[PDB]
């Protein structure tokens, strides 16, 4: 048990200034429509209806 | 008419540049505010949003 073949792997992680390029997914929120709500799509921070 | 469509169209292509105007970088390294208070800190990015 202290000789055999072992399958190590290392998952390290990048912090710069890039948005979230590889990460686990938000959990999808709830929707709301026609009130003044600040939403990130993917190319911008906007507030709006 | 050439008297009241000037007028309108001067002004209306002036608030266009208006437009425009917010999407050029002023020799910074981005045209939105947003960008560069979120990759770079306030203290050093005083210069670009001057």
């Amino acid at each position: 048990v202290g000789y055999q073949p072992y399958r190590v792997v290392v998952l390290s992680f990048e912090l710069l200034h890039a948005p979230a390029t590889v990460c686990g997914p938000k959990k999808s929120t709830n929707l709301v429509k026609n009130k003044c709500v600040n939403f990130n799509f993917n190319g911008l921070t906007g507030t709006g209806v | 008419l050439g008297k009241l469509q000037d007028v309108v169209n001067q002004n209306a292509q002036a608030l266009n540049t208006l437009v425009k105007q917010l999407s050029s970088n002023f020799g910074a390294i981005s045209s939105v505010l947003n960008d560069i208070l979120s990759r770079l800190d306030p203290p050093e990015a005083e210069v670009q949003i001057d």
